[PDB]
């Protein structure tokens, strides 16, 4: 009841927090955002 | 006699008939001259849509070797 009220929005937080989102593994973005001198890809992992 | 005056009023239309053909084979032949000239031409814009096909096969074996890149300089040729 009080403890599965909790223990549910905890999970719901958990499986939405822990969602592998899309991160700015692209190529696209830099690619056409940072006109350099050509290579294969160079995402700015600094 | 006069049966070969008739023949060679036969001979005459055949002779007529002749020269016509024999124009009409000249007129022929000029026409197959035309006709390879326009072919050629043809062949030209076929070879011309074939550079067109170098273009973009270039274009994807150039993408898929940055593609498969798995594991330089700038020298390329600009014409």
């Amino acid at each position: 009841l009080l403890s599965a009220h909790l223990e549910q929005i905890s999970i719901s937080c958990q499986g939405i927090d822990s969602l592998p989102f899309p991160p700015p593994k692209i190529f696209t973005n830099a690619l056409l955002s940072n006109p350099d001198i050509t290579s294969l890809i160079r995402d700015t992992e600094a | 006699s006069p049966a070969l005056l008739a023949r060679v009023n036969e001979k005459k239309a055949e002779l007529e008939n002749l020269k016509e053909l024999r124009d009409l084979s000249a007129a022929v032949a000029a026409q197959m001259e035309a006709l390879e000239q326009k072919l050629s031409t043809l062949s030209s814009g076929t070879e011309a849509i074939a550079t067109v096909l170098a273009n973009w096969h270039n274009v994807l074996r150039a993408i898929s070797m940055a593609s498969a890149k798995i594991p330089p300089q700038t020298l390329v040729r600009i014409p």
